[PDB]
């Protein structure tokens, strides 16, 4: 958001080179569907849940290998 | 003789050019996709 303050106007299209970086904050992804930062932070939370599960009091020396075969 | 037909048919359609006059005083074309909330409405859920 600090990087989103100082590049909103061209000063739409951005006359500075903060163009493609501010295409990640919320670009309203009209058919250029590569990634949004809203979606990418959700995939971090799934890995947070899975890495919390193995440490979750189920002998994590075993549950890690119990996940390591799934890869 | 034809002007009265041109004003009686205008009784449904002189408002239609007045409708175009109000159309040009409004910039609200399409309500900019029927804007729901601070949800994205282009990431999913009739996105486009």
């Amino acid at each position: 958001n600090t990087l989103a303050v100082q590049g909103r106007t061209g000063q739409g299209p951005l006359a500075t080179t903060f163009g493609p970086v501010l295409a990640l904050m919320d670009n309203q992804n009209n058919s250029a569907d590569m990634l949004n930062l809203q979606t990418y932070l959700t995939r971090v939370t799934q890995v947070r849940l899975r890495l919390q599960q193995i440490a979750g009091s189920s002998d994590p020396q075993a549950m890690m290998q119990m996940l390591a075969q799934t890869v | 003789l034809l002007r009265h037909l041109g004003t009686q048919n205008s009784d449904a359609m002189l408002y239609q050019k007045m409708l175009a006059r109000v159309a040009h005083q409004f910039a609200d074309m399409r309500l900019t996709d029927m804007t729901g909330d601070t949800d994205v409405s282009r990431l999913f859920f009739t996105d486009e």
